[PDB]
């Protein structure tokens, strides 16, 4: 059971921890928003990719970071790099 | 958040 | 090692000596009362004291300073101080009659944008919450503010807006 | 040494043909020789253009301009172009997930909200007059929609060219 990415689609530098289940936007409705009033007066300071998984709509779509999509393998890490330059 | 303090 | 700015000069008065700083906010006002409830029933002068808008801050947080506070806070944007001082005496020298039908028109058309600014310090619409809470257990809100674009929403502290918004946020979470 | 012009606030962004910003971006450039983003369509490039709201000039004055129009001038206040990029970019991603309700009152707001910028390039009244010239006098403009701290000296001749009708009341006022 590997997910697998099918696009990115945003970028930005948020909140360490601001990534994963949490930030689906019906867990931020219902929970809040774990990335909340963030700026650099602090690291928490994270390069994190708005993806869109394989097999799940748009609300489903998750803030994830390298190590956050390395250490749950999934799929399409071309894309990954692909992206890191465009 | 802040406030005046 | 912060520091504050002044971002834009709202209104002017002669108020009480030393009603000035974080006492004069609207909210710190409606909590402990007006450091210049009674004020000018009488009093010894004032004090001519300057509304602040400030750099990173909503419209609540306006605060009311002396030229004194200012230079002592060691806040930037002082210049601001200066423009404000020039342009309220060119403003008040075109008074030189003017026709009581343009002083007619000056003080209705200072009253609308009064309560323009007014409306600048209640929210008009929470639109998302934090994650975390505070110790308290309230999370910081992100409101929009009445007579402004959503460029203007601002994160706040959950307990501030409560104690004068909580109506707002029942109809946030009403809405899910 | 030099004159640099530095931004106020950033009044708003949208997407314009290229080199359509700058000094033929002010509505009365606009209205004297027409709009060079005018045409634009998707049918060519793109170009992200910020309104501007310039400090020591009225909203009149107000032109579009792209990030790289802003360093080739050095104007200064850019801090203040980060922090509007973030905050849109934000807004443009919370537009995504908006409730049906949510995306109406936001419509609703920033109509309203368009409509009062719109008022401050408009003479609300005349209040003054200097008595240089070089036939065209000066005038003291107050602003509809602003207090009148915001009331400030304008070119005779462009102050005349729409708002004539405010410039003669002012005279009749004697």
């Amino acid at each position: 059971e590997f997910e697998t990415i099918e696009r990115f689609m945003d970028c930005r530098i948020g909140r360490k921890g601001a990534t994963g289940a949490t930030t689906t936007i019906y867990a931020v409705e219902a929970d809040g928003d774990p990335n909340a009033g963030f700026e650099k007066n602090k690291e928490p300071g994270e390069i994190q990719y708005l993806i869109k998984w394989k097999g799940w709509s748009h609300i489903h779509n998750t803030w994830e970071t390298e190590e956050t999509l390395k250490q749950q393998n999934v799929r399409g890490m071309k894309k990954l790099d692909n992206y890191k330059k465009k | 958040a802040r406030t005046k303090q | 090692e912060e520091f504050e700015t002044i971002e834009r000069f709202m209104d002017c008065r002669i108020g009480r000596k030393g009603a000035t700083g974080a006492t004069t906010t609207i909210y710190a006002v409606e909590a402990d009362g007006d450091p210049n409830a009674g004020f000018e029933k009488n009093k010894e002068p004032g004090e001519i004291q300057y509304l602040i808008k400030w750099k990173g801050w909503s419209h609540i947080h306006n605060t009311w300073e002396t030229e004194e506070t200012l230079k002592q806070q060691n806040v930037r944007g002082m210049k601001k101080l200066d423009n404000y001082k020039k342009k309220d005496q060119e403003t008040k020298r075109w008074l030189k009659n003017a026709s009581p039908e343009d002083v007619e028109y000056y003080n209705c058309q200072q009253e609308l944008t009064d309560d323009l600014h007014k409306q600048y310090q209640i929210v008009g619409r929470i639109i998302a919450h934090s994650n975390q809470k505070s110790a308290a257990g309230y999370p910081d809100y992100y409101c929009k503010w009445q007579g402004l674009p959503y460029s203007e929403c601002s994160w706040e502290d959950g307990a501030l807006i409560s104690k004068k918004f909580q109506a707002m946020i029942d109809e946030y979470f009403s809405r899910k």
